[PDB]
RNA sequence: UGAUAUUGAAAUUCGGCUUUCUAACCCGCACCACUUAUCGUGGUGGGAGACAGUGUCAGGCGGGCAGUUUGA
RNA sequence: UCCUAAGGUAGCGAAAUUCCUUGUCGGGUAAGUUCCGACCCGCACGAAAGGCGUAACGAUUUGGGCACUGUCUCAACGAGA
RNA sequence: UGAGUAGCGAAAGACGGGUGAGAAUCCCGUCCACCGAUUGACUAAGGUUUCCAGAGGAAGGCUCGUCCGCUCUGGGUUAGUCGGGUCCUAAGCUGAGGCCGACAGGCGUAGGCGAUGGAUAACAGGUUGAUAUUCCUGUACCACCUAUAAUCGUAUCGAUGGGGGGACGCAGUAGGAUAGGCGAAGCGUGCGAUUGGAUUGCACGUCUAAGCAGUAAGGCUGUCCGGUAGCUGAGCUGUGAUGGGGAGAAGACCUUCGAGUCGUUGAUUUCACACUGCCGAGAAAAGCCUCUAGAUAGAAAAUAGGUGCCCGUACCGCAAACCGACACAGGUAGUCAAGAUGAGAAUUCUAAGGUGAGCGAGCGAACUCUCGUUAAGGAACUCGGCAAAAUGACCCCGUAACUUCGGGAGAAGGGGUGCUCUUUAGGGUUAACGCCCAGAAGAGCCGCAGUGAAUAGGCCCAAGCGACUGUUUAUCAAAAACACAGGUCUCUGCUAAACCGUAAGGUGAUGUAUAGGGGCUGACGCCUGCCCAGU
RNA sequence: CUACCCUUGGUCAGGUUGAAGUUCAGGUAACACUGAAUGGAGGACCGAACCGACUUACGUUGAAAAGUGAGCGGAUGAACU
């Protein structure tokens, strides 16, 4: 399920496509449909504050729920549809009630779902049900952290993780970083493991392709001027000179850790990232 | 070769209009200073 | 990073190191209301909890930025 | 034998690096301080401030041929401002 | 003072007749020349009376001036439909109450403002010294008001609420139609020079909206509304609109009047994001339809009249009136786009329609500049084949090392090219006749020269650097410098790291380790060794 | 004015080359090799408008405080407006 692509011309030659071979409706639906403008990296007072952002080609926003709550009901797939908005596939099921949504595609997932309670139905893919009544070693993807709120984890093409032992209030999740904590018994979860796994073996090819997807050049601090990077500029080529590399800022970007973010969740963290 | 002032209408009212110098503060205070000088247009 | 105020109640153990509990404080967590919006306020539930956040004082790091010296 | 924390490996070499130097020997010219092929005696090449190669591509930089001509031997005449 | 010195801003003018104190320069006439994918005809921005008529010649115009975009005195922009508002919304701006902050103030919800987009009723002629979809003629449409009829009355009106529609990308053919174009003979007025012609040579060969039908092709098939297991739209054509208007011209003299409107052929870049393909997956809201909440009482058939506001409208608009201090070889979005010659909006000569460029007359020196030719040599020039010359279009023949198998390649190196006649199956278009585009061969004539003019690659053998397309010091450096696809290292469990303010509030991201930020290297191929004392 | 971005529009005479795939005859237990027609991909090719500024001449009390001639590069895209 990889196009090939044969060297006609110089930049189409070593390129690499995918053959979307599992998508089966091309037209989206209009109902779940929102305008998603460009804000190109720019802050609220109008001044650039990610690098590298700008242009591409114009979107639409897809909505999908990720809280994923029904009260035993059944959907059946109906089409794989392409979202430009993510690097996994979608799927607009349709309840009984006659109600459609877009949900995230697992890996092989065409026959009919329902978003169950406890115990209500059987552990199949794409199934949503609380992380209690899921046996160890099951692998899921798209659970929520709080509940309520909605899939955050393992959302991305081809990401998945699994439950091991529990202790009570928690169960315990291997995520696909490697990494180990503990997450509230409460929280809902899909079984199986997403789909779109030829991804990641895509070769742009060309520096245009890479433009319309919306990412602006890169330009290497070793080339710039003393006032506009640390590693500055001297004469001809030099190495570094600095005992370590710089960020643009001033502040060392090799080994250096910067976990800060959340202090009450170290209680939950077991182990590290692999 | 292109010159560096192109003619507008809407420009020249929407930057230093006499509307656009009462919206603000520091504004205020421009239209003040003519005043007290004795110019014959204030905002333009 | 420590001391102290906001800041409580219990039980181990040589005034403190700990483990629990809920009532302060916190929740870009759901639900209900003003409200033809959820920015905000107030309710009912969960999570967290005397920690975090914040004020004062103290030590360390700090060409990221600033003021200036580099003799006849 | 002395020494350090270890003592430059695969490749490449009078190089966009070689000061001594127009190094030495071939090839191209009637005549070549530049150009190409080797030699290694690398002042002071060297493996991601990458090493050695490579079709297609270049208003890029060098060396040599064939056409072609007032560039030049060496200038003369005519038209317009 | 320099000095009566430089200059007088791309370009073809000549003569006759007028005006007047005064004319190479103003007016009229004729001939000649220039542009013509534009030096022509419409428009947005911008300028703001430069527009028109009768007078003036002090200053301004690089000369002159009786003339003027200059001076003086009077004049000239007419809308229910064309553009903007009483309609809708993008980005963005602003924001009641709120959150934050030494002050000033910052941010932000509901709600507003805001077109370069979406919606929305009018088209032909006449007319002035200056206005025309606006005034006047001819035939229409639309929103609303009142008065009379078919017919009533569970008929009727529905929201700011629900739902459907509106509704959108790029490339690529094929097909229907139409505008304009060309040829033969509609009708009209000429019919003769300088040698022969009377089968002569010129010029015409139209007519819109609205409403009556039928039409290439395209889509689609069976809260009572929306969801769950022939029904719309459609270029064009025909009849009427039109016993009217326009019209090459003629007979007499806003005077009267009466004149032709056919068939053939080749055809769009205009009329369908329609139709197939592809990945980078392609605003929003309102009008418009329908459903019930709510209102318990009309005409959606028809007749007859009546009503309909505010702003812009002159003139220039690739230019002497706009931006450049100037009446300045510069710069300025969009639309219309003829003939011969051609793949063509290229090239040459012309049409509609414009213009002759605001100093001239002589002479035909040195020198400088833009052009043409040149005997015998052919890079001997020079830092360097810099600059010139040469190669150049179409149909045929033929084509190397090398290679990532795509290429190299238009490799190199060669031949053919006009005119006349004869013979001759073929493309399309019509019942044929005809018209349009073409191909073989053969026999001859002409010149120094046949794509006879303009338009249009020089090539080949090697080496260095960067893989490639691309980007860069506006105004002395376009490159080996930057970027790039690819590789690798490191940080980041989501109120993420990172950044701005280092406050609220945001970007990252309406994303979630096949993701995001930062350092280095730079397609592809083969590889990347040794050292942890020190920092 | 210029640099990057945001929303909404517009412009690109004319020719040439012929990838994927489909179809089809042969070929095979079968997958799929070959030929034929079809197909119309590409920071592809030649070249006007348009946009750039590589070489040279003229100009340098210039027509112009950055220009004009003669050639030249890109020209369906990381395009121009």
């Amino acid at each position: 399920a990889i196009k090939k692509y044969k060297p006609i011309t110089n930049g189409r030659r070593n390129m690499t496509s995918l053959d979307f071979a599992e998508i089966t409706k091309t037209t989206p639906e209009k109902s779940l449909l929102k305008p998603l403008p460009k804000k190109a990296g720019r802050n609220n007072q109008g001044k650039l504050t990610v690098r590298h952002h700008g242009g591409g080609h114009k979107r639409q926003y897809r909505v999908i729920d990720f809280k994923r709550n029904k009260d035993g009901i059944n959907a059946k797939v109906d089409s794989i549809q392409y979202d430009p908005n993510r690097s996994a596939n979608i799927a607009l099921v349709v309840y009984a009630d006659g109600e459609k949504r877009y949900i995230i595609a697992p890996k092989g997932l065409e026959v009919g779902q329902i978003v169950e309670s406890g115990a209500e139905a059987d552990i199949k893919v794409g199934n949503a049900l609380p992380l209690q009544n899921i046996p160890v070693g099951t692998v899921v993807h798209n659970i929520e952290l709080k509940p309520g709120k909605g899939g955050q984890i393992a959302r991305s093409a081809g990401a998945s993780a699994q439950v091991l032992g529990k202790e009570g209030k928690y169960v315990l999740i291997r995520l696909r970083s490697g990494e180990v904590r503990m997450i509230l018994s409460t929280c809902r979860a899909t079984i199986g493991q997403v789909g779109n796994l030829q991804h990641e073996l895509v070769n742009v090819g060309k520096a245009g392709r890479s433009r319309w997807k919306g990412i602006r050049p890169t330009v290497r601090g070793s080339v710039m001027n003393p006032n506009d990077h640390p590693h500055g500029g001297g004469e001809g080529r030099a190495p570094i000179g600095r005992p370590s590399p710089m960020s643009p800022w001033g502040k060392p970007t090799l080994g250096k850790k910067t976990r800060r973010g959340k202090k009450s969740s170290d209680k939950l963290i077991v182990r590290g990232r692999k | 070769v292109k010159r560096t002032y192109q003619p507008n209408k809407r420009k020249h009212s929407k930057v230093h209009g006499f509307r656009k110098r009462m919206s603000t503060k520091n504004g205020r205070k421009v239209l003040a200073r003519r005043r007290r000088k004795g110019r014959k247009v204030l905002s333009a």
